[PDB]
């Protein structure tokens, strides 16, 4: 394809660095890098006609002759999660998009203590919470539902934690046999 | 760059107009659609006021540039394949820069029938005493269920103010019936606070879910409530227990 992005997906830990790559099939006039967060907004990170640019913890390089562009992230923060798009302008002056690199930033869990808790409804359906597991844990799995994990940041305590939820209407469902 | 509407539900065969407005006095305006495995693809563009040009994938769409500021995308006969997120952009060709400036996007859902549109049911689940006793932290869970289409915006409000820490929402909604076409969706979110904050009965917790559904202009003659764009909430007061 005219604009190729590598890797398709990336997992990294908070505080780590990573370099994203973008390769072109033809001579490009310029490159534009974007971050698309969970809110769906396309945020311009860089516009380059040549050379290198810095933007906070990000750095980008464009080399028209060698047909590539890179995007570097230093000291990854949870806010860096999202899809990173590379788009380049051809000699026909049209902006062509890559299919994006999906980046997920994981916390470094200080004291892992995987635990399953039962929560009841505030009103008069049962809910199970799986929490405090390390970021290497993958949450798997008809009348039962299990979500993917998410990281929350209790900034008031400088504390981060992972969690997933399971629920069911079925009578035979218990939190002991949920995750 | 601004776009209107930000969300729209349309029926197969209906007419849809997406509007874009820029205040940059840029000669060029563009309409894209975003789809998984395709990035953003150009539909129509305009190299100046009064004129429009076909992009890479123009079929099924028309464009209108009635002024320097406005660029509209028209779907004369909406089809389900036109369900997508649409982005408008502007660019300045007078200078040397090829940079483009993007709108916030419009989420469009084209359905065969509006009877498949449902707002969420929302419920808040109070913290486990076992979590409180072991960690001196308290996690509340919000569950939004039975909604269609899949886009909602969930937020937590504590003592009448939106909170921006101690929260996380599932990356994607899940299908309540994965085998089924037109399956309704579920989404959960967590709010974690200190045990002493949760235990204070002066503290109020509310989970709010913004749902985007039908508009005022859509016809509705069914028995159940019209599934218009609305906010569905569930709340809980803190308690010592």
């Amino acid at each position: 394809m005219p604009v190729e992005q590598n890797p398709p997906a990336l997992s990294l830990y908070e505080g780590a660095d990573s370099g994203l790559r973008c390769n072109f099939s033809t001579t490009m006039k310029s490159v534009q890098w974007f971050q698309q967060n969970h809110r769906g907004r396309l945020i311009t990170l860089f516009y380059l006609a040549q050379g290198t640019k810095e933007n906070g913890r990000l750095k980008s390089t464009f080399n028209s002759k060698e047909r590539y562009s890179t995007l570097h992230i230093k000291d990854a923060q949870l806010e860096d999660s999202g899809t990173y798009f590379c788009a380049a302008v051809n000699m026909g002056y049209k902006l062509t998009f890559g299919t994006g690199t999906s980046l997920l930033v994981d916390p470094n869990i200080q004291n892992p203590d995987p635990a399953v808790y039962q929560l009841r409804d505030s009103k008069s359906k049962s809910v199970c919470l799986f929490t405090d597991f390390d970021s290497q844990t993958n949450v798997s799995q008809s009348d039962v539902y299990i979500t993917d994990k998410c990281v929350l940041d209790m900034r008031s305590m400088d504390f981060k934690s992972n969690s997933a939820v399971a629920w069911s209407n079925k009578s035979d469902f218990a939190c002991a046999n949920a995750f | 760059v601004t776009q209107s509407p930000r969300n729209k539900v349309a029926v197969t065969g209906g007419k849809v107009t997406l509007s874009c407005n820029q205040t940059n006095n840029h000669n060029n305006m563009y309409w894209y659609r975003q789809d998984t495995g395709h990035g953003l693809r150009l539909i129509h563009y305009s190299y100046g006021a009064g004129s429009t040009e076909k992009g890479d994938i123009p079929d099924g769409y028309k464009a209108s540039r009635p002024s320097q500021e406005n660029f509209s995308l028209i779907l004369e006969l909406a089809t389900p394949s036109q369900t997508s997120v649409y982005f408008c952009a502007s660019g300045d060709p007078q200078g040397v820069s090829y940079e483009q400036y993007f709108g916030p996007g419009t989420r469009l859902t084209v359905l065969e029938d509006l009877k498949n549109v449902f707002p969420p049911e929302v419920a808040v689940f109070e913290p486990s005493e076992a979590e409180i006793s072991h960690t001196q932290k308290a996690t509340l869970v919000c569950l939004a269920t039975g909604f269609y289409p899949d886009h909602v915006e969930l937020s937590w409000w504590v003592n009448g103010k939106e909170v921006h820490s101690g929260v996380c929402t599932d990356p994607q909604p899940l299908k309540e019936q994965p085998a089924l076409n037109d399956s309704r969706y579920a989404l959960s979110s967590r709010l974690r606070v200190s045990a002493t904050f949760w235990q204070n009965p002066r503290n109020h917790f509310r989970c709010q879910v913004q749902f985007y559904g039908l508009s005022e202009n859509d016809e509705w003659t069914q028995d159940r409530a019209k599934p218009v764009t609305q906010i569905v909430s569930a709340e809980a007061w803190g308690r010592a227990d």
